[PDB]
């Protein structure tokens, strides 16, 4: 009976709820009550990258902590050199409607995508030639929301068709498909080990996926709207989610339960980006109110503001060495902060 | 319908039987990790101006 | 030694970027929207004589147009609609012959009402407050023939008027234009399309010219 | 010479204005000038406090506002330092006092011309987006202020009635009648320029609109109303003083009595300087919202 097999699901929901509350021994705010606070984090604009003539929708750092790539709606993918500020490359995308950007760990390839439902991979180290398109991955039914390399041959992508996919750049075929989300997947984040990854969707939940097996290990709820951004904690045992309900939440994998909520009454707009600092003690979150707030991950108190943009901060990233923060916005500028 | 309900209940039963940990232990672990790496975070500890590539 | 070459290459890239930008700033941008079985394909086919998102370029009377059709996006629209903030106009297509047809719901959902709901959502959207809408009412001959057999009361039960083509057509136009709450910032240009018109490109051209004049007067402060 | 207290007395005696502290009408005019000053301060405060207003067109509007502010300040000073203070002044101080007024009013008129030129260029091009062509924005404002300074400070560096006493103006006894003729000609050219420019703007809009075919004017009538308001409020408020100066160049000393009551025409011109912000901020429909 369909009626009987629907009733059962509520029983397992109740069982999970109870098995989780049984683990609620003390809130993170208590175990972390006596640690000294961080103090005000004052950061200033070191650089200002100019050259985009439209909104900037994504950015990603390279593993070298010096080169970053940015994607704008003017149909340009620009590879900068943040130190000297000079444009190393400018790639004329075929589809101007890009909303994703990635930089391979090896520094050889860059990926992008968007409303074209395709993930384009451009090769940067081609013998005595200009940057040419290396590959085009086309198996998604919705727009491409996020993509991240695993190595020079594998890439994970999230789409608005409520599905994620692990690809094979050599053959261009979907190696694995991750299903289970009920809404559009808006962001994804790889773990340091590259064995698991979490995804946040518009169904107001996040899911942890196993890359090699393809199953959903755990599901996390609590947000009251779409989850726009998701980032991993440096040690790989927790993550953070920013939503349209003007709130961030910290989840722990081996607890299966929300730990902390970063919110404030004066903040009512949505969150567009979240990232951690190299130590994981700071949580930088970009907002639609044109600002980027620096939360203290272990406590709740806010500890900084990065106000430098005339339009909303759409993308936010931190270098692998933790030396600088990059912030893009709809005003067509990028800023580096120290 | 029926297959979708079966898939949902199977996923929920797979998510139920998981070895969980008390939130106190997880909080202690996060605190320990952040405390061990506090000296390697330029954003946390502004580095000397001579060693910062973006000021030089 | 290698820094000078780097700055040279960066200056060259900036030059190319400026050229490309000032060339792209001379193109009209149109966002094509409509219900399922509207005359989208007909409109794009008759305007081209001059798996994602389809882009159609064309030139008419020394003016270049880029029209973007995004009907193949079954995802939630509120997550990517803002990508089109700044287009020159929105071309919205509505099928008149849908006034007597039901949707896949097949219980109480009238297809014309679904199209009307979509138009109401798009017109009053927070991103499109100053952007004008070119409305194309398609299937006008099929409507003309159908409105002789089944009265228009099947849609808009609060309707009382002649059962002839001109009256009902004007009535539906007014209904679609009464949904415009932002009646002070944007306009709604309407035009009854057929399978064979030969003059829809002209209408889009004139509407865009009017929008350009209005934007210029707003730039000077003269309006 | 330029340090003789007797030159001013001799000229005022010759033109029939010799009279031997703040009178009935001075206070009301002073408060009107203060009102003008604060009005134009508001326009600059709002133009500079809003990121959307950082295009070249609000720079021209702000330039006009600055000119109107300077005109108000100059008129306050000229009204305080006139009257019984005229005989406590040196001819150099007298020349500075009058040149301040000439420079401020000329600057305001040239700012109106600059706004008209920018509007005419924007409509004629009729491009999809208007870029900030900064070269024109700095090459017009500089021309306005430079021409104003050269024209207003010309009598002090010669070209005055000191040597030849017959060529005196009744309204400004130490000025040359030919200088007043020169300034009136410049004003006439600027007025014709502004009228022609706005008429061509209206003609362009109407002609381009009439070629469009729609199913269901109103936008081209509002343009006519705004153009009519602008040109009427300019000509009406500047025509009395222009006619006064022409009459003042026309007749010989002591013949024309009306010339002695010239402080009404001047206050009307400064009233135009004060009315400009109302017209260039009421008909915008976007500065109204930014005000609050
Ligand atoms: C574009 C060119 C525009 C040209 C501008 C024309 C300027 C016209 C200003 C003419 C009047 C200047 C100020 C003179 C005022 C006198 O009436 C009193 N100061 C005399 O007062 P007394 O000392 O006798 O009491
Ligand atoms: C003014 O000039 C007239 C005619 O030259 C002269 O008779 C009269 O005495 C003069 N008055 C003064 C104060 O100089």
């Amino acid at each position: 009976e369909l009626d009987q097999l629907r009733q059962e699901a509520e029983q397992l929901k109740n069982q999970i709820r109870d098995a989780r509350k049984a683990c609620a021994d003390a809130t993170l705010s208590q175990i972390t009550n006596n640690i000294d606070p961080v103090g005000r984090i004052q950061m200033r604009t070191r650089r200002t990258l100019r050259g985009h003539l439209a909104k900037i929708y994504a950015m990603h750092w390279g593993t070298d902590s010096r080169l970053l790539v940015s994607a704008s709606q003017d149909g340009k993918l620009i590879i900068w050199d943040s130190y000297t500020t000079n444009k190393v490359h400018a790639i004329p995308l075929r589809s101007s409607w890009v909303m994703t950007c990635a930089y391979a760990p090896s520094g050889n390839y860059v990926a992008c995508g968007g409303l074209d439902n395709i993930c384009s991979i451009y090769n940067l180290k081609t013998r005595e030639g200009n940057v040419r398109v290396s590959r085009e991955l086309a198996g998604h039914t919705g727009y491409l929301s996020c993509c991240r390399f695993l190595d020079d041959n594998q890439i994970v992508t999230s789409s608005g068709d409520t599905t994620c996919a692990l690809w094979d750049i050599e053959t261009g075929q979907q190696t694995t498909t991750f299903t289970g989300h009920t809404g559009d997947v808006m962001s994804l984040s790889l773990a340091p080990d590259t064995r698991l990854f979490v995804s946040g969707a518009c169904d107001a939940s996040a899911k942890l996926w196993d890359v090699r097996e393809g199953m959903c290990r755990q599901t996390f709820t609590g947000h009251e709207s779409d989850i726009n951004a998701i980032c991993f904690f440096p040690n790989g045992n927790a993550f953070a989610t920013g939503s349209d309900d003007a709130t961030c939440r910290l989840f722990d994998l081996r607890a299966d339960q929300e730990l902390m909520t970063y919110s404030h009454d004066n903040i009512i707009c949505g969150i567009t980006s979240v990232s951690f600092s190299k130590s994981g003690r700071l949580l930088l979150a970009g907002y639609d109110d044109f600002n980027c707030n620096v939360w203290d991950a272990l406590k709740a108190d806010r500890a900084g503001v990065l106000a430098g943009h005339d339009n909303r901060v759409s993308c936010l990233g931190v270098t692998d060495d933790g030396m600088a923060v990059a912030t893009g916005s709809w005003d067509s500028f990028l800023k580096i902060w120290n | 319908s029926i297959a979708q309900a079966r898939k949902l209940v199977e996923q929920l039963k797979m998510e139920a039987n998981i070895d969980r940990i008390k939130v106190s232990k997880a909080a202690a672990d996060l605190m320990a990790y952040c405390e061990a790496h506090a000296k390697e975070d330029p954003l946390l500890t502004p580095v000397p101006a001579s060693e910062n590539p973006f000021r030089e | 030694a290698e820094d000078k070459a780097a700055v040279e290459r960066s200056k060259m890239i900036d030059r190319n970027l400026r050229e490309d930008g000032e060339k792209a700033a001379r193109e009209v941008k149109l966002l094509l929207l409509g219900a399922g079985e509207s005359g989208k394909s007909t409109i794009v086919k008759q305007m081209k004589i001059i798996t994602g998102i389809v882009e159609t370029h064309f030139t008419f009377k020394d003016l270049h147009f880029k029209m973007f059709d995004v009907g193949a996006q079954r995802s939630e629209r509120k997550k990517w609609i803002h990508c089109f903030e700044g287009v020159t106009a929105i071309i919205f297509c509505v099928a008149l012959s849908d006034y007597d047809l039901v949707l896949a719901e097949d219980e109480e959902m009238n297809r014309m009402h679904e199209s009307m709901k979509l138009f109401d959502s798009i017109c009053n959207n927070k991103w499109f407050t100053d952007t004008s809408i070119i409305l194309f009412l398609n299937k006008k001959d099929l409507f003309e023939e159908k409105i002789k057999k089944s009265p228009l009361t099947i849609c808009y039960p609060e309707y009382a008027g002649s059962n002839t083509y001109e009256e009902a057509a004007a009535y539906i136009q007014c209904q679609f234009e009464d949904l415009n709450k932002r009646k002070d910032t944007k306009e709604i240009y309407t035009h009854f399309t057929c399978a064979t018109d030969t003059k829809n490109v002209q209408f889009v051209f004139d509407a865009v010219t009017d929008v350009i004049i209005k934007n210029n007067l707003k730039d000077c402060g003269l309006f | 010479d330029y340090v003789n207290y007797d030159i001013i007395v001799r000229h005022y005696n010759y033109t029939g204005k010799l009279n031997i502290s703040i009178k009935l009408t001075s206070v009301v005019f002073i408060l009107i000038c203060c009102f003008i000053i604060l009005e134009n301060i508001f326009v600059l405060l709002t133009i500079w406090k809003t990121k959307k207003f950082h295009r070249p067109m609000y720079y021209f509007i702000g330039n006009l506002a600055l000119s109107d502010l300077l005109a108000g300040v100059a008129y306050t000073a000229n009204l305080l330092l006139s009257g019984a203070t005229t005989y406590k002044l040196t001819p150099a101080q007298w020349f500075l006092r009058e040149g301040s007024m000439f420079v401020a009013l000329s600057a305001s008129v040239f700012s109106l011309l600059a706004i008209a030129i920018e509007r005419y260029i924007t409509m004629l091009k009729m491009k999809l987006h208007n870029g900030s062509n900064n070269f024109r924005l700095f090459l017009l404002i500089s021309a306005c202020w430079v021409i104003s300074l050269i024209l207003g400070g010309l009598p002090i560096m010669g070209w005055n009635c000191i040597s030849a006493l017959s060529s005196c103006s009744t309204v400004l006894p130490l000025y040359h009648k030919h200088y007043i003729l020169f300034c009136t000609t410049v004003f006439t050219l600027l007025l014709l320029s502004i009228v022609i420019l706005y008429c061509r703007i209206y003609s362009l809009v109407r002609t381009r609109s009439r070629r469009l075919t729609f199913r269901k004017s109103e936008k081209s009538l509002a343009l006519l109303k705004t153009v009519i308001i602008v040109l009427s409020v300019f000509i009406a408020c500047w025509a009395p003083l222009f006619i006064l100066l022409l009459l003042d160049v026309g007749c010989k000393v002591k013949t024309c009595d009306i010339l002695f009551r010239a402080e009404y025409f001047l206050v009307l011109a400064v009233l135009n300087s004060g009315t400009n912000p109302i017209i260039y901020t009421l008909t915008n429909k976007e500065m109204r919202r930014a005000f609050i």
